[PDB]
């Protein structure tokens, strides 16, 4: 994903979160929505399974 | 100076607060930012981290 970072500020690591990496061509049973937002500097992340 | 039968209003009846508690945290708190005073290298001068 990235060769190699420079220098930088901000490091933060959230609550740990289990996945399943099987991949299927079923039909699908969840939906996830994600909504980023930049105001006056503040990173804003919304999100419901 | 006479003053007839009624209801006249004379003034408001205020309840001042007798005490003042404020409380922003629970308990000590912090968050990771120590790795800058304990990083594997650090920078020059002429290019310093901000
Ligand atoms: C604040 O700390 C106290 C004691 O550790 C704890 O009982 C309380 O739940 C905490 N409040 C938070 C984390 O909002
Ligand atoms: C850096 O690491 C050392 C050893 O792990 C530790 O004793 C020290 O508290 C850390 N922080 C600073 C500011 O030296
Ligand atoms: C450290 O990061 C700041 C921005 O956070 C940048 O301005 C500076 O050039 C960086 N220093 C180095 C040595 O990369």
């Amino acid at each position: 994903v990235y060769s190699s970072a420079n220098n930088c500020t901000f490091e933060y690591v959230s609550q740990p979160f289990l996945m399943d990496l099987e991949g299927k061509q079923g039909n699908f049973k969840n939906l996830r929505e994600f909504v980023f937002k930049n105001i006056d500097g503040y990173f804003k992340i919304y999100s419901k399974h | 100076f006479t003053v007839e039968k009624g209801i006249y209003q004379t003034s408001n009846f205020r309840v001042q607060p007798t005490e003042s508690i404020v409380r922003f945290p629970n308990i000590t708190n912090l968050c990771p930012f120590g790795e800058v005073f304990n990083a594997t290298r650090f920078a020059s001068v002429y290019a310093w981290n901000r």
